[PDB]
């Protein structure tokens, strides 16, 4: 029943039947045929959802190395800003177990692995519980749903008994995964418009406040 | 019956009236016959210059106040370090930036962006809830809602909404007027409109707008 | 279609209430945006559509040769000025105007030779097109057809009409961005790709709120 800023169709497509469904659509690019009936109706919360899941960690992960050098559990000549980590070689490339050519290999090549599997469940439901992979094709079967497959080891530690608790905890995940995305978008555009790292940037301000806001900086 | 409708209105030439617009029946407020272009002779576009011409006056009224009151305060001794109407919004790129009534614990804004942005946002919404529906109530009429922006009630009589009316019209025409002034006196003269009246009061013979014509 | 008719997108968007009552939505381009009533009476509102279709369409071919030369000057075409707003001036030079910088090509001096064949051409063809000539009878003032219509796209009224609206969105495009131009030459003094340069250079210091403090009437 809860809503948020709405345009006239929004209501007409979006509806409260799935998780963090509010229905805010400016531009209504999930119109069912309207103007955005290419993209399938299930593509865009399956998107949804792995953007956001993927901001979580890289609005955990572009944060952690610098904080946890400044309280202290990692030297400082590795504690550097994500920008500095290497993927921007003429900001900074920090030299790492391999080269940054043979780490991108192995990442497509483990990304690929991990990826056409998510791909093709995505496109044919219960299509990876059927050929051998190791022995551990029986858990990687999925519940039906591509966006939550459910299984021993995707949901190992098992969290929900019956669907009202299922319910909100996808609310809530997707909720979380929505400051994630802003977050990264924050560290993106905050580290172009400054040249030092985020978490500074956020002592600073608890410095200054009325010296380092976005309006101060440059204008 | 009001004294400024009707046939028997007081003209703009007053006793040396004589040719006098047909659609022009004096069945609206300020009308004195001035129409000798004939850029209002339809009655949709006497009805658009209407609506232009109130906006406007109402504009021009706000500007006059506003090119006023702080120089007038400067006057008195509220230092702002750019007090003139034109030299106004040059405020923004010194250091201090723009603070509200010369102090620091006011407004105190320093980016010309901010300022731009929100008064672009706020000014569509505002201009978009003028003609269609706003939360300060619906369209009534184009250029005078009701009393939704009435709340003291002038309008309820309506011999004194006409007056109110006519009256609206001739200040705010004089506004407009003045507002054209002002930006001629500052093109020409360079200088603010109170410095412009006390060089004017201080020797009118010499100090007036033959002096600078020289050009 | 959606632009033509009583349920057309307005300029205020939701914003428009007052839609003028000559304004119905029987002409390409029509938002209902007439708001000083210059277009009341039926014979001025023809009139202004003709001056504004020839207008949208001298300011097109104003905008696409204005920064053509910028972009073969980038490029590395040398020209005498590339600039539009002294693009002008080099037929004074002793080298004339080269026209791509090719004394081969039309390699003209003489201003009045130019300006006698503009004049005589110019009338010639603007005579042909207020009361017909070689290509054509006159029947529609802006929408002739025949001779000025060789690739048959306004064949059926629909892509007719949809390609009236296409053409009355790009020229109105096209004659706000040579307004732009005109005005940017005043008061910045350098080319409009130049000013696009700067901006994207320091957006927040090269821009247009720079040169606020420059008119300043001091006397
Ligand atoms: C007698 C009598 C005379 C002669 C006038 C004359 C005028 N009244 Mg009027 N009124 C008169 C009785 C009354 N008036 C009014 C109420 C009003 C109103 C409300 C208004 C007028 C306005 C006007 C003007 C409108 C006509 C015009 O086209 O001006 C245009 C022509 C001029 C202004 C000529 C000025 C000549 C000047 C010497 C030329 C300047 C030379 C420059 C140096 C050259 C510039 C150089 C280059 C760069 C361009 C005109 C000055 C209108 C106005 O303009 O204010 C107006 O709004 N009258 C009442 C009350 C009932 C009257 C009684
Ligand atoms: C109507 C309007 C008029 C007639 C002017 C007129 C002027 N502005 Mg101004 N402005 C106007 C609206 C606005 N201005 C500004 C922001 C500025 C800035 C930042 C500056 C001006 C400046 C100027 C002057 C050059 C000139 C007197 C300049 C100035 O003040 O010169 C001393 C200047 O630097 N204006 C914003 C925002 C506006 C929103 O409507
Ligand atoms: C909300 C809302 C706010 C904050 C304002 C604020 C304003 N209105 Mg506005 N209006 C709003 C809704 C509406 N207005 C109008 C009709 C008008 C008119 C006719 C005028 C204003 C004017 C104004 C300005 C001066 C009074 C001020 C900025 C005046 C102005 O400055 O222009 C003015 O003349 N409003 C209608 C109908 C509205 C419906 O919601
Ligand atoms: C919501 C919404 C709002 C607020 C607007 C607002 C506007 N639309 Mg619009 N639109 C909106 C939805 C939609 N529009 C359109 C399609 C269009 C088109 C095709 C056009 C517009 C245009 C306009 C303008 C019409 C009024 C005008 O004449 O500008 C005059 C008033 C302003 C520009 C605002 C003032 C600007 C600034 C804040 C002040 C400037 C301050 C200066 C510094 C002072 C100068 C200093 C000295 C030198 C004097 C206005 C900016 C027209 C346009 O102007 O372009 C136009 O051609 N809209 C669609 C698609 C169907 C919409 C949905
Ligand atoms: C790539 C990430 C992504 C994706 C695929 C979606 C997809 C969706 N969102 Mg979500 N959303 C996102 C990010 C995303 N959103 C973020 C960051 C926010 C925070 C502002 C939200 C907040 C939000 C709300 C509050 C609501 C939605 C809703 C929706 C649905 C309808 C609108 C739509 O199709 O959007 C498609 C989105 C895109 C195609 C991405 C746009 C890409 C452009 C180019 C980026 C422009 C911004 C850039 C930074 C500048 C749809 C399933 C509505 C719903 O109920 O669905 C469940 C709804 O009510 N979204
Ligand atoms: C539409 C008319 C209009 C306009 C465009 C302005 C515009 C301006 N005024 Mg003026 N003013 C006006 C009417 C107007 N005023 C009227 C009617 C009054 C009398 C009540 C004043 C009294 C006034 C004072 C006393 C001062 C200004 C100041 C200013 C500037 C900053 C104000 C601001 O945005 O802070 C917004 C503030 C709040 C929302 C609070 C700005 C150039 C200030 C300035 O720096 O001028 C040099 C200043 O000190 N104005
Ligand atoms: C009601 C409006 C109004 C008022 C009260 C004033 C008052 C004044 N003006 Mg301004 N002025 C106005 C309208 C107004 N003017 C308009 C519309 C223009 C544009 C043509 C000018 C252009 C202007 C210039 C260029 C100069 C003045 C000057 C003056 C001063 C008088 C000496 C001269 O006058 C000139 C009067 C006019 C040019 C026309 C106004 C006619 C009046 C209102 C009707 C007759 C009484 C005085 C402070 C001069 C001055 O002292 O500055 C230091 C000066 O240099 N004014
Ligand atoms: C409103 C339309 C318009 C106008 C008035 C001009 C005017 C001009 N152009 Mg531009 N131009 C335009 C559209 C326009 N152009 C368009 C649409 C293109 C893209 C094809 C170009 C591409 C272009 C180039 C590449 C060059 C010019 C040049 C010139 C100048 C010499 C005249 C010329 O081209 O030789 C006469 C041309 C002919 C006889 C060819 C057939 C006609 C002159 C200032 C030249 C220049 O820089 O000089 C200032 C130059 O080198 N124009
Ligand atoms: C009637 C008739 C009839 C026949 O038919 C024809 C003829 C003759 C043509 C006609 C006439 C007409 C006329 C006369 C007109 C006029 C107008 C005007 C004056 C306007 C103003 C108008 C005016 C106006 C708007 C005004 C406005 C103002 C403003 C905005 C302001 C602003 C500001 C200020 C405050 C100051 C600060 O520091 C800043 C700023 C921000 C800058
Ligand atoms: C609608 C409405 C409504 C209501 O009623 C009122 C109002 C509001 C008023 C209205 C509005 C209006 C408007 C806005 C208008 C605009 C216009 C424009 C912009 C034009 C342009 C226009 C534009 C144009 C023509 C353009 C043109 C161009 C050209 C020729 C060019 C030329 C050239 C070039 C190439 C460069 C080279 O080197 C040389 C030369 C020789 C220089």
């Amino acid at each position: 029943r809860s809503l948020i800023f709405a345009s006239k169709q929004s209501l007409s497509y979006l509806d409260g039947t799935l998780p963090g469904d509010y229905g805010f659509d400016p531009l209504g690019l999930m119109d069912p045929e309207g103007a955005g009936g290419f993209i399938d109706p299930q593509w865009l919360p399956y998107a949804e959802i792995i953007n956001g899941r993927f901001a979580m960690l890289g609005a955990a992960g572009a944060i952690a190395p610098e904080v946890l050098g400044r309280i202290g559990l990692i030297p400082q000549e590795t504690a550097i800003p994500w920008f500095q980590s290497g993927v921007i070689p003429p900001v900074g490339n920090y030299s790492y177990w391999a080269d940054p050519y043979t780490l991108f290999v192995l990442e497509m090549a483990l990304m690929g692995f991990a990826e056409h599997r998510r791909a093709q469940d995505y496109y044919k439901p219960g299509s990876m519980g059927k050929q051998y992979f190791l022995g551990l094709e029986k858990f990687l079967g999925g519940s039906g749903n591509p966006a939550y497959p459910g299984g021993p080891i995707f949901n190992f530690l098992g969290f929900g008994k019956n669907e009202k608790e299922l319910q909100e905890l996808k609310v809530k995940e997707v909720k979380n995964g929505r400051l994630a995305m802003m977050a990264v978008l924050g560290y993106f555009t905050q580290a172009i418009f400054t040249g030092v790292g985020p978490f500074q940037n956020l002592l600073d301000h608890l410095a200054d406040p009325v010296h380092n806001n976005v309006l101060t900086n440059l204008k | 019956d009001s004294i400024w409708y009707g046939a028997d209105r007081p003209k703009y030439l007053g006793p040396f009236s004589g040719e006098t617009p047909s659609y022009l029946t004096g069945e609206f407020a300020g009308d004195y016959g001035w129409d000798t272009a004939g850029l209002s002779s339809d009655p949709e576009t006497f009805a658009r210059n209407r609506e232009l011409e109130v906006i406007h006056a109402r504009w021009a009224m706000l500007g006059a106040l506003g090119c006023l009151t702080p120089e007038l305060l400067a006057k008195s001794g509220v230092k702002f370090g750019e007090a003139v109407w034109f030299k106004a919004g040059a405020q923004i790129f010194s250091e201090g930036g723009l603070d509200y009534l010369g102090n620091p614990s006011l407004v105190h804004a320093q980016s010309i962006l901010a300022i731009w942005a929100s008064q672009v946002v706020l000014m569509g919404a505002v201009e978009g809830y003028r003609v269609a529906g706003g939360p300060l109530g619906e369209i009534t009429d184009p250029i005078y809602p009701g009393g939704s922006f009435d709340p003291l009630g002038l309008a309820d009589d309506p011999d004194t909404f006409a007056e109110l009316k006519v009256k609206e019209i001739k200040n705010g025409r004089l506004a407009m007027f003045s507002m054209f002034g002002f930006f001629v006196q500052a093109i020409v003269t360079g200088k603010g409109p109170l410095e412009n009246l006390n060089d004017h009061l201080a020797d009118p013979v010499a100090n007036n707008a033959w002096a600078y014509a020289t050009n």
